[PDB]
């Protein structure tokens, strides 16, 4: 079984990849528009902090 | 490159709040994907539960099972429902999201996947399994969620039978 626990999980969130656009983003936003966010990948304010999250549990 | 593939692909819909459609075609396929950065991405530009719209629903589905009685995959099936502030129902969300895509469950194959319902008076969540008379990977799975999601005994975790549930509830398993 390939799987993965909750701890690499978070912990491969904070790749570069994790914060670039989905593939269907154009078609994202032509047909779902209100649920989108993050348009600006220059600000990272609001992006998931996996490391924080892991430290959270406890 | 260089990311790292599931086991699964995954679909996630989200149901629409318009009606001038029928519920089956306020189902919306946002996208799909297969590996964990993937998910991450999607996750990074998509609003959490607490932030859309009343009477709309996220699901993520393995490819090819929409989140509907209808599918063959539900057909015989059922769900594991948690009755339930906006952090805490987040938070909740996306560890039921990494438990579905890390495969923590032994059961994968009766893995379905999970539908979060937001409404007025409260939020649901629940997580669809294949066959509901299947009780030993039911159990499995309801053992894991309640293990994973830290979930205290303040909170119930009862099995429903789609078909019990379509008929309007009847609770044939308790954990
Ligand atoms: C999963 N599912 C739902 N529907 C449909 O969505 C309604 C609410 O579900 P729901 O899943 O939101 O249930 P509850 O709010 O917990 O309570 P519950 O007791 O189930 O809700 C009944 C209340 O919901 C209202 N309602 C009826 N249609 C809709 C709808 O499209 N969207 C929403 N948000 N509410 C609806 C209805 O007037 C009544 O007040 C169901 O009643 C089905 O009609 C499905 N239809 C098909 N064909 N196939 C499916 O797999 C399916
Ligand atoms: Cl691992």
């Amino acid at each position: 079984r390939v799987s993965y626990d909750i701890e690499h999980l978070l912990y491969y969130s904070m790749s570069p990849h994790s914060w670039t656009l989905p593939t269907d983003w154009q078609k994202m936003q032509e047909t779902a528009p209100s649920i989108l966010r993050n348009k600006d990948l220059q600000d990272e304010s609001q992006r998931f902090d996996g490391d924080k999250y892991l430290a959270s549990i406890k | 490159h260089m990311k790292h593939p599931l086991m699964n692909v995954w679909t996630l819909w989200y149901l629409e709040n318009d009606r001038s459609k029928s519920w089956e075609d306020m189902q919306n396929e946002i996208t799909s994907f297969d590996t964990v950065e993937d998910f991450w991405s999607l996750y990074n530009h998509i609003k959490p539960p607490s932030e859309i719209k009343l009477g709309s629903d996220y699901s993520l589905f393995k490819k090819n099972i929409r989140p509907m009685w209808e599918d063959a995959a539900n057909k015989q099936g059922g769900r594991w429902v948690i009755t339930l502030s906006k952090t805490d129902l987040d938070n909740l969300w996306l560890d039921v999201l990494l438990c579905l895509i890390g495969e923590a469950f032994d059961h994968s194959d009766q893995i379905c996947g999970a539908v979060i319902n937001i409404r007025g008076k409260s939020n649901k969540i629940s997580i669809w399994t294949a066959d509901g008379n299947n009780e030993e990977a039911a159990l499995e799975i309801g053992h894991k969620l309640r293990d994973a999601l830290r979930l205290g005994r303040n909170n119930s975790l009862q099995y429903q039978l789609h078909k019990d549930t379509m008929v309007k509830v009847k609770s044939i398993y308790t954990l």
